[PDB]
RNA sequence: CCGGUCCGCGUACUGGACCCAGCCGAGCCUUUCCUUCUGGGUAGCCAUUUAUGGCGAACCAGGACUUUUACUUUGAAAAAAUUAGAGUGUUCAAAGCAGGCCUUUGCUCGAAUAUAUUAGCAUGGAAUAAUAGAAUAGGACGUUAUGGUUCU
């Protein structure tokens, strides 16, 4: 079955944008998806996007710029301490200068440089750049 | 999809958006609740009593005019079956097969088909005793199944 | 944006759909669909030849940026279509390529006909295969007459049009000269008729 | 790219595609860079002074150029009513 | 002032209940006017000169104001010039229980604060019906809402619109847009 | 296709679309007004019908059901509720 | 924003930012409040009899209750040796926790600090993932609502 919608949402991007599309429709839709989405849009590297209601779970349009690398979930999301954002930037992102590490924390989802902003930590949810 | 078979069909209902009544019903909420317990006494299921009220009824959906679900109507006027409709139709059909199974006995097809349905049984049984529809102590009987449904 | 005068006139519509211009093949691929107006029930589709002068007008002023005339290289594949591109040659000081193009002609630096040209205009991308191949091995920006059956891959600039038409190849070749000639303000204005017919650009089987 | 002291150290800023915005590597022999002349008011096109775009290998592959062209020359004026965004 | 159901009724109050005490003159809308009741009458201004005039209805007395909201608006738009009149019903907030909160009875769904700014922004277009909604969400971080409405009884509300999207910002603050898609236009 | 308004589709092409598979997934069923041709009594029937409505006046059957919509008997008029 | 000085991009120091924006907080209001309980204690209410009528939140200190977790922050705890690591001319070094001062009837920096991590303890937060609740109502409030039956 549908077990993570956020996987979904953002293997539909990826694939959006893998093959130049300017726009991709997302079903269903989750405030975690909603979130992760603000996160990115936030940075740039998406457009507007529109949520749709349809008195259920909700799609959604986002409009894709072609500055998006890669975005990607984590499943599953593993606990992380703060002394360990460190070795999962490394892994995850290209360099040290640019990319984001999207994490779940009772703070809110934020990307792992405001994480350390505010001294917070939860779950890893994804990562962009 | 499809738990017990390869199949992948999508057929279903699509819910119009509007969760209101269509401008032009004119019958109250009182009106098709007293149609649903004439019909209910009629030994009619919640699902062709829902049939027959968009079919002859006009009511596109009984929740969008009295408020409330088919099933629930009839649970708070004590005209709820004891054993949900889904099951009892499982029931019966583990009853037709396991009838027509003595008679041939080599039908090894409805053999297999019997397992399916009383597989399917289990599992919804065990769902109800969970969210306390049936007894904890309920258990489907093979043997006693026809007094269930008969 | 535009001004009025660019657009289409009654005149070069009559043309158009006489030339059996608009006659698009029976099976379109997804790529041309917007320039389909309606299928004819016969199974015909009818091109939407407000579309195909617009796509004119934009593939003359990509011509005419073209500093030198003889790096534009006209290509024509088909019989149909070997006069057309010649007589385009001569007017406008095109480079044109009749019949055979020899593979190696754009990537082959020691062939004989060994060309550079800044940019390659096809009649036909099925016929003209080879040409719009090697195109895309030198970074030759492509301009195509294109029916609803031709192919749009390595094609920017497609021409909605009849390419399996006696008169529509014809038509379509002798539209771009005179626009590119209005353009370049050899032709006064866009009133003045044009000295040439679309007689000439016709293929003539060898009966006459 | 550059560096503390702010002189470019970067050399070659690339260009982009006009459409899908990727990077047009050096070495992309299927991308192409569209010059389109401007016409004055009289009908004559405008001697050196053009609109460019440049598409990567990549949408000239899939056939899309033709298409993406069309939406942007539109957006330009360029065109008129021959690109439709709704499908 | 009987037909007002709160102490110390402004002025605006009870005129709007002289009015009240008034339309029922004519008998063809008499036989209801008798229980019906409102709680507050509140007034803000929109530009063109116009002010927003929000009734505020006892929730379980809305569907007696449903049977003749589209009649009684019309006179008392008459009675009372350059006013937008809609009717609103008092739906009340749960606030969201903290997790050190003390346990209190589950929250119903209708005292949510989701479905009630959803409950008056169906009962702001009250002749029409919504047939969809959408949300943007821009680049700058701001979110807006989009409300599709029904082209039937659409003559009712197509002259207003813009009094509904400034009273939805001042009741709760976010930003929505009424656009009806389908009009002969 | 790149670029392409998909809050926005086409009318026409969306009306072509499963039912299913819409932006807003919608019936395409609906309700009406049969008119029997021996009375006059409005009787609400569902296009896809199930059952073999009869009028109250008159035990005749209005309609027998089908695969999809239901069939109509001969001298019965319906309109769109 | 004098970069004088400190000790020549220097530019650290730091009189002076006047803070652009940005970043980490804290409260208040929007239908949004530990139900409390006992004082302090009573100050302003309802001051018609007050800190002689009825503002316990007008902040503390002494009581009474509490859906269960998971997670994550911070803190105490996790012996010394070992490890990382600050200092120190064992003639260098491996080491060691020494040592240094004008030459001393004595003066005098030290011998840091990090890491531990599953389990337990205290703590901030409430995203994520569960969990319980009001359905034959045997449901919630009446702060001073009216009785009755028991029990301390
Ligand atoms: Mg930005
Ligand atoms: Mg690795
Ligand atoms: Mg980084
Ligand atoms: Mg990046
Ligand atoms: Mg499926
Ligand atoms: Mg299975
Ligand atoms: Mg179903
Ligand atoms: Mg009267
Ligand atoms: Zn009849």
């Amino acid at each position: 079955t549908r077990t993570s919608v956020l996987a979904d949402a953002l293997n539909a991007i990826n694939n959006a944008e893998k093959t130049g599309k300017r726009q991709v429709l997302i079903r269903p839709s989750s405030k975690v998806i909603i979130k992760f989405l603000t996160v990115m849009q936030k940075h740039g590297y998406i457009g507007e996007f529109e949520y749709i209601d349809d008195h259920r779970s909700g799609k959604i349009v986002v409009q894709l710029n072609g500055r998006l690398n890669k975005c990607g979930v984590i499943q599953p999301r593993f606990n992380v301490k703060i002394n360990d954002i460190e070795r999962w930037t490394d892994n995850l992102l290209p360099a040290r200068q640019f990319g984001y590490v999207i994490l779940t924390t009772s703070a809110g989802i934020m990307d792992h440089e405001e994480a350390r902003r505010k001294h917070v930590s939860g779950k890893i949810l994804g990562f962009v750049y | 999809g499809r738990m017990h078979s390869s199949g992948k069909g999508i057929s279903s209902s699509a819910l119009p958006y509007s969760r209101n009544a269509p401008s032009w019903f004119k019958l109250s909420s009182d009106d098709v609740v007293e149609q649903i317990i004439k019909y209910a006494r009629k030994g009619l299921t919640p699902s062709q009593i829902g049939v027959i009220l968009r079919d002859a009824h006009g009511v596109s959906q009984a929740k969008v005019v009295t408020g409330n679900k088919i099933l629930r109507i009839l649970k708070s006027n004590g005209l709820a079956p004891e054993i949900p409709e889904d099951l009892y139709y499982l029931i019966k059909k583990a009853v037709s097969v396991r009838k027509h199974l003595e008679k041939n006995r080599k039908d090894k097809d409805s053999k297999f088909r019997l397992i399916l349905i009383e597989s399917r049984i289990h599992r919804l049984a065990r769902y109800y005793r969970t969210v306390a529809v049936l007894p904890p102590n309920w258990k489907y009987e093979s043997a006693t199944a026809s007094a269930l449904v008969a | 944006s535009l001004p009025a005068s660019f657009d289409l006139t009654p005149e070069d519509a009559k043309l158009l759909l006489a030339a059996n211009v608009h006659l698009g093949a029976k099976n379109v691929q997804v790529h041309n669909k917007p320039y389909v107006y309606k299928t004819r029930p016969d199974g015909m589709n009818i091109i939407n030849i407000g579309k195909t002068w617009e796509k004119i007008v934009l593939a003359a002023r990509i011509i005419a940026a073209v500093p030198n005339a003889s790096d534009v290289a006209v290509c024509s594949s088909r019989t149909f279509g070997q006069r057309a591109v010649l007589k385009f040659a001569a007017h406008t000081g095109a480079t044109a390529i009749a019949g055979r193009f020899t593979p190696g002609n754009f990537t082959n630096y020691i062939t004989r006909s060994f060309k550079e040209p800044r940019l390659v205009v096809v009649t036909d991308p099925r016929t003209d295969a080879q040409a719009i191949k090697e195109s895309s091995y030198v970074n030759i920006p492509v301009i195509a007459l294109t029916d609803m059956d031709s192919p749009s891959e390595y094609v920017d600039v497609a021409i909605p049009c009849n390419n399996k038409g006696k008169h529509s190849i014809g038509l379509i070749w002798w539209l771009l000269a005179r626009e590119v000639l209005r353009l370049r303000g050899i032709i006064p204005d866009r009133t003045t008729e044009w000295s040439v017919m679309p007689d000439l650009y016709f293929y003539r089987d060898p009966e006459e | 790219m550059e560096n503390d002291k702010g002189q470019l150290v970067e050399l070659y800023v690339p260009r982009k595609c006009s459409a899908t915005n990727r990077i047009i590597k050096a070495k992309d022999h299927a991308s192409v860079q569209i010059s389109i002349a401007k016409v004055d008011e009289d009908g004559r096109a405008i001697a050196g002074e053009n609109i460019t775009y440049a598409l990567s290998g990549y949408v000239r592959g899939r056939g899309e150029a033709d298409d993406s062209l069309n939406r942007l020359a539109q957006q330009d004026g360029l065109l008129k009513n021959v690109w439709s965004y709704s499908r | 002032s009987s037909k007002i159901l709160s102490e110390n009724p402004t002025e605006l109050e009870l005129k709007v209940a002289q009015a009240f005490v008034d339309l029922e003159s004519q008998a063809d809308l008499k036989a209801e006017l008798r229980p019906l009741q409102f709680k507050s009458i509140k007034e803000i201004d929109v530009n063109g000169g116009k002010k927003a005039l929000a009734v505020f209805v006892p929730p379980p007395s809305l569907q007696a104001y449903r049977k003749v909201q589209t009649r009684l608006t019309r006179e008392l738009e008459k009675k009372f010039p350059d006013r937008h009149v809609v009717f609103l019903a008092e739906r009340r907030i749960l606030p969201k229980p903290a997790r050190k909160a003390r346990k209190q009875q589950k929250r119903p769904r209708s005292r949510t604060l989701t479905a009630v700014h959803d409950k008056i922004l169906e009962d702001l277009v009250f002749p029409t019906e919504i047939i969809g909604k959408r949300v943007r969400y821009l680049v700058g971080g701001n979110k807006i809402q989009k409300v599709l409405l029904d082209s039937k009884d659409s003559t009712a509300v197509d002259y207003k619109l813009d009094s509904f999207q400034q009273l939805y910002s001042k009741l709760t603050g976010k930003q929505v847009v009424f656009e009806i898609p389908g009009e002969s236009h | 296709v790149l670029v392409q308004d998909l809050l926005h589709p086409s009318p026409a092409t969306e009306a072509k679309q499963h039912k299913l598979k819409t932006l807003v997934q919608q019936p395409r069923s609906f309700f009406m007004d049969v008119k029997c041709q021996g009375c006059l009594n409005i009787t609400t029937v569902f296009s896809h019908a199930q059952t073999a409505v009869t009028c109250d006046s008159c035990s005749t059957v209005l309609c027998t059901p089908t695969g999809g919509k239901a069939k109509l008997t001969e001298g019965c008029s319906f309109r769109r509720k």
